[PDB]
């Protein structure tokens, strides 16, 4: 066994080794290993991406106008975000400016995704780490109604309703066919909700499973379908026609009315179901405000998103702030430049890729994706990994660093950046939320904080949907209908050689696509994705990524039942297809 | 009284097929899961992880050997001895073969499981391979699309449950009900196609009147799916209705059939 110091942690692989493979209730394929000491405390954590497809390789030689459709398939959970980053990157390379309505609609597509993705994550992915579904069977329906009514104005709260939900669960379980609840962690001492809160949460899990399907109707109107809507380089393909012949063949007043109806319903659900549930999880699980801090009190990163001024990606335009904090110095939010070769770099000394020199990091314009499955000595065989060797290569995920620093990205990172840049709405929201929980600000830098920030973001995004929709309608009232710029659609109009960066904030954090075009075709296409940051393996200095740091120092009540590991990992909302692409 | 056991496994994928499934409007995915099937294993949604998830997998395929339906999302890579997709430390293909052996029938969800989809597009770095090239001794129903239509997924499920039989299929294993006709055979813009009324560049006057997208590269004429009739997301739209030509996403190798903006040959 070995031991070394990094980022204030003591990384020690002595003691019992635990393996969690597969990690479930995430997107895609992940393996986690930890070592625990004699006090059942984690002293080593190993994050492993267990899938790879090679989109960066597949994109070579494609027409840049087609790229968005390929890279959209990086992920069907964060569906659309890679298409947005792609059209941004190609437009940046060629020098294309899109019409205002195209930008507004793109912002609507992104805000719609944030609402949908965050809602499903809260209930379907992370929810069962916090809600003991089986314990809901011991709830009093009247007490459940009383609890729900004390927390929210949401209409659906009758004792009869909660009795009906409980009875359905009872009948579901009675024959032994527990389905998704089979062999769960039910009864674990870390489940702290009373039975009435478990029944309320489970009812809401079902309501959210039903309701989420409606949110994406906004993607269907502007983008044809969800998952995987359509886009174009130059704007959007959803031509608008309000008051002319043939409006039946375009985005017309009836289509816009449908969009408005979905926006209102989405805000209602988020504000009156998700938000009170998140706060309730906080109230019953306060110790989790001090678990899973990881890098969130050290290094956080946002690129920023939602340019409100069309084709302007600067600080005055982006509605979601960008910036970086390192070394716990939140008084100095640093500017991020995605072209600067000394800023974003990826390392592969601990990943299954080949570089000419694996001791150096490569900026994505210098990126290389040469897969090399080389696990070394793994206590089994190349096709039977019993124990990853974290001293060498152990993941399909590359290791991104920012100025050589390991960073956390995502809702908590964004919230901290916005808070410390002095965004008034963020400061007010965060302070009020922490006051309601009777917790200090530092309580947000934790596994519980990640969950609270995500719910806050869904509420923010639902509000922004209305703002963007109103902006669109304002343009239409002024007779501004344009949705595409085609001046530079034809390859004959492009520079022979050019390169571009497209960036945004996906639901899970900072996303960048780096594209180089030559002779009308993609010469290089490199992606660094939010879960690539968070689930990163180690670098040449032995610095650990966000997941590994967040798992460090964690007490486990029952080593064989990894509930604490799942709680912290799920709080980051891992997307493994994203991370590896 | 008991519900039919279903094991849903995941290879190399983007998870768009699971996401499409939960969009179902009728029946709601909630009702499919609670009342129509017993969804006994599914990485994306299940409570159990790690060894507990392995225990569920092993228990279900043993207890219900010969009697469960296997749903497959994504596909196995043959490269690097299968270790481009690792599950419980071992190649995904081993779990696929184990799960297939005890299945009564297999549903290959999406273009990934049916054909290969994006990871199989040139130069196919991982040797991603569709299910029917690996499993050769089981009924496989291909339900292609990237992803398939949500209400098509659920209609296929309800058909099998209600009628206690597999859907009749074409020569490629696709259900005739939804894949028997082309997008272009039921497209509401066909009047324009037949009149030579085409969008020529984005947001031109033709686009604003809903003219045909053939000259913009629409692959509807060579693509079999239900998008132009059943439509998407509770009948709200489909690619062509919102102004983009069909990409061909339900067809084998659609990624490599030339630019999406080049006209059908
Ligand atoms: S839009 Fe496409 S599917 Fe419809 S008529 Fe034109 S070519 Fe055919
Ligand atoms: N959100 C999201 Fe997917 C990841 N990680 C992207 O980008
Ligand atoms: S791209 Fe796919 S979703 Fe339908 S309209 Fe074409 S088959
Ligand atoms: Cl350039
Ligand atoms: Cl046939
Ligand atoms: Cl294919
Ligand atoms: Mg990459
Ligand atoms: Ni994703």
């Amino acid at each position: 066994s070995t031991q070394y110091e990094t980022q204030g942690y003591t990384i020690n692989n002595a003691g019992r080794r635990l393996v969690v493979d597969p990690i479930t209730r995430i997107e895609g394929h992940m393996r986690c290993e930890v070592n625990i000491n004699d006090q059942n405390v984690i002293t080593n954590a190993v994050s492993c991406g267990t899938m790879f497809r090679g989109l960066e390789i597949i994109l070579q030689g494609r027409d840049p106008r087609d790229a968005w459709a390929f890279v959209e398939r990086i992920c069907g959970v964060c569906t659309g975000v890679h298409a947005l980053a792609s059209v941004y990157a190609i437009e940046d390379a060629i020098g294309i400016k899109v019409p205002d309505n195209a930008n507004i609609i793109r912002n609507i597509m992104l805000a719609t995704l944030w609402c949908h993705d965050h809602l499903v994550h809260f209930y379907q992915l992370a929810g069962m780490d916090w809600i003991d579904v089986l314990d809901a069977l011991k709830a009093d329906p009247r007490k459940t109604s009383e609890l729900a009514q004390s927390l929210s104005s949401w209409p659906k709260s009758s004792p009869g309703y909660f009795f009906d939900v409980q009875n359905r669960l009872k009948k579901f379980v009675e024959g032994g066919q527990l389905g998704i609840f089979r062999n769960g962690y039910w009864g674990h001492p870390q489940y702290k909700l009373p039975p009435e809160a478990n029944l309320m949460g489970f009812a809401h899990y079902l309501e959210a499973l039903d309701f989420q399907r409606e949110i994406v109707k906004i993607h269907a109107v502007f983008g044809g379908k969800n998952p995987h809507p359509n886009w174009i380089v130059g704007g959007m393909p959803c031509a608008i026609n309000i008051d002319e012949s043939g409006a039946v063949g375009a985005v017309n007043m009836e289509r816009l009315n449908l969009v408005q109806s979905i926006i209102t319903r989405t805000a209602d659900f988020i504000n009156n179901v998700m938000i009170p549930d998140a706060l309730a999880i906080g109230q019953f699980n306060k110790p989790w405000s001090e678990i899973g801090t990881g890098l969130s009190d050290k290094c956080v990163l946002s690129y920023g998103a939602f340019p409100d001024i069309a084709n302007d990606f600067g600080e005055k335009s982006l509605l979601m702030p960008g910036g970086a904090v390192i070394n716990g110095d939140f008084n100095n939010v640093l500017p991020v430049d995605l072209v600067d070769p000394q800023q974003v770099q990826e390392f592969v000394d601990h990943a299954w890729y080949r570089y000419p020199n694996d001791q150096v990091g490569r900026h994505p314009f210098d990126g290389i994706t040469d897969p090399w499955y080389n696990p070394g000595d793994v206590k089994g065989s190349d096709t039977n990994i019993q124990q990853l060797n974290e001293q060498e290569r152990y993941s399909w995920i590359k290791a991104p660093r920012w100025r050589g620093n390991a960073m956390e990205v995502g809702p908590l990172a964004r919230t901290l950046i916005a808070y410390h840049k002095g965004d008034a709405a963020t400061v007010e929201s965060v302070d009020r939320m922490m006051s309601a929980l009777n917790l200090p600000l530092s309580g947000i830098q934790s596994t519980l904080g990640r969950i609270l920030c995500r719910a806050h973001e869904a509420q923010w995004a639902a509000g922004k949907l209305q703002y963007f929709f109103d902006k669109l309608m304002t343009n239409l009232k002024n007779g501004n209908l344009a949705t595409a710029s085609t001046e530079k659609w034809e390859p004959a109009t492009w520079p022979t050689e050019c390169r571009g960066v497209g960036f945004t904030e996906a639901p899970r954090g900072a996303l960048g696509h780096w594209a180089a075009i030559r002779d009308g075709k993609i010469d290089l296409y490199q992606c660094v994705v939010p879960t690539t940051w968070n689930a990163s393996p180690r670098d040449p200095k032995g610095q650990i990524g966000a997941y590994e740091a967040a798992l460090m120092n964690t007490k486990m009540a029952i080593p064989e039942q990894p509930l604490e590991i799942l709680r912290t990992l799920h709080s980051f909302d891992p997307c493994l297809a994203c991370s590896t692409h | 009284k008991p519900r039919i056991p279903v094991v849903w496994i995941h290879g190399l994928e983007c998870t768009c097929c699971t996401e499409s499934f939960i969009r179902s409007a009728h029946p709601l995915a909630k009702d499919v899961i609670l009342s129509l099937i017993s969804l006994d294993y599914d990485d994306t949604l299940m409570a159990a992880a790690g060894t507990q998830a392995e225990e569920v997998f092993e228990d279900i395929i043993t207890q219900y050997n010969g009697k469960y339906i296997l749903a497959v999302e994504g596909n196995p890579p043959l490269g690097e001895q299968g270790m481009f997709c690792i599950s419980s430390g071992r190649p995904f293909i081993e779990k696929l073969k184990r799960a297939a052996a005890g299945a009564s029938a297999i549903i290959a969800w999406g273009t990934c499981a049916s054909w290969g989809c994006v990871q199989a597009a040139r130069p196919n770095p991982t040797q991603a391979t569709p299910i029917d090239k690996v499993i050769t001794d089981k009924p496989i129903i291909k339900v292609p699309g990237c992803p398939p239509i949500p209400d098509v997924m659920s209609a296929i499920i309800t058909y099998m449950v209600t009628f206690d039989r597999l859907p009749d299929v074409d020569r490629m294993g696709r259900p005739l009900m939804f894949y028997g006709q082309r997008i272009h055979d039921k497209c509401y813009r066909r009047a324009h196609f037949d009149a030579g009324e085409f969008v020529q560049s984005w947001d031109d006057d033709a686009a604003r009147k809903g003219y045909c997208l053939y000259k913009m590269g629409c692959k509807g004429p060579t693509t079999y799916n239900a998008c132009s009739s059943t439509r998407w997301n509770d009948g709200v739209s489909f690619p062509i209705q919102s102004g983009h030509g069909c990409l061909g996403c339900a067809e084998n190798g659609f990624w490599d059939r030339g630019s999406f903006y080049s006209r059908v040959v």
